């Protein structure tokens, strides 16, 4: 059971990156996928989220044009192209899956808190520079 | 004990019940879709309404009381501690409906609480009476995730006891229909919509 983040790095500002995880053991026909940004001493906050049912993609107002969530769920692989990236999104980007997506948004929780989350990558360092 | 606990607890609409309400809702969407005082309306609601709330619960109705995350979610352990919980599990329940609401974001119906079910009960985290937040969400925007109706329902009863209720502005068929502004709409009942459910753990 493994989510290995990768693709972040250094980019100027307004650049742009594309991260990746490739979930295993996992399959993103059962488990929904929340993008979550961890900047120093801020806590982890939710970028972005898929679920299965297809129409539960979500994104948070920071990103909510800029970035875009997809599966290719034949690589049981997720992506996130950031866009006009800034230092502000600077930060350790993880990804994270949960099995109670969507059904838990229909019950009182939010996508973006990431406690609800059953598995947690490894962080793919993100950097704007200046 | 902690880990036995369910997703969430909530009052799961009976299937009777959940239909007539799923009904009632979408007569609402149908009638606000074509309401005069709706249609000039739209620069604050837009830049159809049954397809605009085209993301629905896909089964039965409920209204939700405590997010658990088996155990782990904030107070999961101590609600279920309660006496009045581990005794009213699987016993049955009459919830009122208040009013139907529809932001442009989730439409929904508002619940009325009686004090027993109050104790059933765990920004808008201010001023308004506990179980104001209680609702049952019957649409949503297709961007948007559910949780945001009860903020909406929340964001309306700020506003009616703000003051800013806002005068009747259209008379439906079930009740008096009132603007709030900002793409707000609500239904207040001429006859409380009394419903059937049931009080228990969701699972998987
Ligand atoms: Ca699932
Ligand atoms: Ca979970």
């Amino acid at each position: 059971v493994q989510l290995e983040e990768s693709g972040g790095g250094l980019v100027q500002p307004g650049g742009s990156l594309r991260l990746s995880c490739a979930v295993s053991g996992i399959t993103l026909d059962d488990f929904g996928i929340g993008w979550f940004r961890q900047a120093p001493g801020k806590e982890r906050e939710g970028v972005a989220c898929i679920s299965p049912g297809y129409e539960h993609i979500y994104y948070a107002d920071s990103a909510k044009g800029r970035f875009t969530i997809s599966r290719d769920n034949a690589k049981n692989t997720v992506y996130l192209q950031m866009n006009n990236l800034k230092p502000w999104d600077t930060g350790v980007y993880y990804c994270a899956a949960d099995n109670d997506l969507p059904d838990r948004l229909w019950g009182g929780s939010d996508w973006s808190d990431p406690s609800p989350y059953d598995y947690w990558g490894q962080g793919t360092q993100v950097t704007v520079s200046s | 004990e902690k880990d036995f606990l369910p997703l969430y607890f909530g009052w799961f609409l009976t299937k009777k019940s959940s239909e007539t309400l799923r009904k009632a809702g979408q007569v609402f969407l149908e009638e606000l879709g074509n309401h005069k005082a709706f249609k000039k309306e739209l620069r604050h609601f837009i830049s159809e309404l049954v397809s605009y709330f085209g993301k629905r619960p896909p089964g039965v109705l409920h209204c939700t009381t405590k997010f658990c995350d088996y155990g782990k979610a904030a107070g999961a352990e101590e609600y279920a501690q309660q006496e009045v919980v581990k005794r009213s599990y699987g016993k049955a329940f009459k919830l009122s409906i208040s009013a139907l609401f529809v932001t442009p974001k989730t439409a929904g119906a508002q619940v009325v609480l009686t004090d027993q079910e109050l104790q059933l009960w765990p920004s808008a985290s201010e001023g308004l009476p506990p179980g104001s937040r209680a609702h049952v969400t019957l649409g949503c925007a297709a961007d948007v995730q559910p949780v945001q109706t009860g903020l909406d329902l929340l964001d309306i009863l700020q506003q009616v006891k703000g003051g800013s209720q806002g005068e009747a502005v259209g008379e439906l068929p079930r009740g008096k229909l009132y603007s709030l502004g900002k793409g707000r709409w609500m239904l207040s009942l001429t006859k409380k919509m009394e419903v059937k459910a049931i009080f228990t753990g969701y699972y998987g």
